[PDB]
């Protein structure tokens, strides 16, 4: 063990588990999930009295972990036992496929008005507990080459058209699960060469949500440290879950 | 505002 020294004393014994994730989905303009996963690891800071042999349960086979790598201290058998580095470290870190919740759903809607106008209508839902509020949403509506403006309305949040980037950005500090929003935008196209179909990308978002997507839910971290004269009831726990959009991509 | 919870 020399990842932590012997002689290690607190009066308050407390850990703190950050359980954070990247949920990536590439939706197609129906509805289908044409591909989406998690990447998440779970990081603890610990500090602990002593050296104590914790046992980390979450709820495992509850969801399905397709693999995972884990930290030097870690035991392999069949849950999970380790005498942790102090401070902070990785514990594991996983990928999932299966059962994903997905936190947004982009409902998309384009219509051409001849050649020189794209109305837009862009409706996102948020799909978990109503006590439970994503935030730093940012949703990004790409714009063909030949804008020559873009008038949007929103009842939520502010957009602005970013021209440089080519893309109408939405932007809302935070939403409440189980709620919808929309903006209308109309697009005023510059003609062109006529023989150009537009390579429609796809609308993109960015969200923080305070829960794993992977469905991964902690049960118990338990600490023994049989020397010392501190019970497991005695040390303080904390977690907290940190979900965040990768690519997270709606084709319209 | 929050950051950090109990379990369950």
């Amino acid at each position: 063990i020399g990842w932590r020294r012997e002689g290690i004393k607190y009066r308050r014994n407390e850990l703190f588990l950050d359980v954070l994730e990247s949920v990536n989905l590439l939706m197609s303009p129906q509805g289908q999930v044409l591909s989406a996963h998690v990447s998440g690891r779970v990081v603890m800071k610990s500090y602990l009295s002593g050296m104590p042999e914790c046992k980390f349960g979450m709820n495992d086979k509850s969801i399905a972990i397709d693999d995972c790598t884990f930290h030097q201290c870690v035991r392999l058998s069949r849950s999970i036992s380790f005498i942790p580095p102090d401070g902070e470290f990785e514990l594991m870190r996983y990928r999932t496929t299966k059962d994903i919740i997905l936190p947004f759903r982009v409902i998309p809607l384009v219509r051409e008005v001849g050649r020189t106008k794209l109305e837009v209508k862009v409706v996102i839902k948020s799909n978990f507990k109503p006590s439970l509020l994503a935030q730093k949403i940012e949703v990004r509506i790409p714009t063909p080459l030949n804008t020559s403006g873009v008038q949007v309305i929103c009842m939520k949040g502010k957009a602005k058209y970013k021209a440089s980037e080519n893309a109408i950005v939405w932007k809302i500090k935070r939403m409440a699960g189980m709620k919808e929003s929309q903006i209308s935008a109309e697009i005023e196209l510059l003609p062109t060469n006529d023989k150009k179909k537009w390579a429609r990308p796809p609308i993109s978002m960015n969200f923080e949500v305070p829960f794993a997507p992977s469905g991964l839910k902690v049960r118990y971290l338990k600490v023994f440290e049989p020397k010392l004269n501190y019970s497991d009831h005695d040390v303080i726990k904390w977690v907290r879950y940190i979900g965040r959009s990768g690519i997270y991509e709606t084709r319209c | 505002p929050y950051s950090y919870r109990h379990f369950a």
